[PDB]
């Protein structure tokens, strides 16, 4: 069991957990420890009604003015992702093209999986870790405001119920990159090579680090399924957008906390 | 716009 081919991919683990760190300044664990209060340096600020929103004032249609807001401020996101496949052994030599639609598509994806860190059973956190946005307040806005997070936070009360940590973040992470799946792409046995390699090194991490959750490889893996329909709702959400005649202003400080979301 | 700031980031 502890073999070279084992070692491999206990070192693979570690290498992708090392270029994690260097990579993503918000982890789990951080994100975690401000949830839980456990941070006092400028615990954050609890916005759940229209009054304490604008007691915590600390921040082109109304909705796709949050949404170019949301894509600009994820520029250093999807930077920091393009970083972190640049480590992933073999990326970089895959045909350029490739390595593009790869991270297209694989980058809402893992800001979702990041989101969820941030996330709990009753609300978000914004503004760098300096507020608390509730999840029942979002969902009391009017539509189509009001249905734009929920999604999110059942995806993440049930991804965060599986304990991963940032070890183990970082290998889903890659294994979400090197998705053979995606549209577009011109060679994707390289890919699959990769993220065949990718999947032994989770296998293993997973088995080492979780003893209470069997089929916790299969239960993760069906997560990457919760992952992309969140992003496909996106479509549809935008079509509710055009076929709404009903009134969709929001209140300013609404639309900058929205901008910090995904 | 997204595929422009990739390929920028993986130069
Ligand atoms: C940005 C801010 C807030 C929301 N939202 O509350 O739904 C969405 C976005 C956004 O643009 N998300 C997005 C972009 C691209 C692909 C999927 C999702």
């Amino acid at each position: 069991q502890l073999n070279p081919e084992s070692a491999d991919l206990r070192a693979l683990a570690k290498h992708l957990y090392d270029s994690y760190i260097k990579s993503f300044p918000l982890t789990k664990a951080k994100a975690r420890a401000i949830l839980t209060g456990k941070t006092t340096d400028k615990s954050p600020f609890v916005i759940y009604d229209m009054n304490s929103l604008m007691m915590g004032e600390d921040k082109k249609e109304v909705a796709i003015r949050i949404f170019q807001g949301c894509q600009f401020r994820s520029v250093e996101a999807v930077q920091e992702i393009t970083e972190y496949a640049k480590s992933i052994p073999g990326f970089v030599n895959l045909d350029l093209n490739d390595q593009v639609t790869l991270l297209k598509y694989g980058v809402h994806e893992i800001i979702y999986t990041m989101l969820a860190s941030l996330m709990n059973k009753d609300g978000v956190l914004i503004s760098e870790g300096q507020g608390f946005m509730t999840r029942e307040f979002l969902k009391s806005l009017r539509k189509p405001f009001g249905d734009f997070m929920e999604p999110k936070f059942e995806f993440a009360v049930k991804f965060n119920a599986l304990e991963l940590d940032d070890s183990d973040l970082a290998i889903f992470i890659a294994v979400i990159i090197l998705s053979g799946d995606r549209p577009g792409l011109l060679n994707v046995k390289p890919i699959e090579d990769i993220q065949d390699n990718l999947l032994q090194a989770l296998e293993l991490q997973l088995k080492l680090n979780h003893p209470e959750s069997s089929q916790l490889f299969a239960k993760l893996l069906q997560k990457m399924t919760d992952l992309r329909q969140i992003v496909t709702e996106h479509v549809q959400l935008l079509q509710v957008i055009k076929k709404t005649e009903t009134d969709m202003s929001l209140h300013p400080l609404l639309q900058e906390i929205y901008k910090d979301l995904y | 716009g997204l595929e422009d700031i990739i390929r920028k980031a993986l130069m």
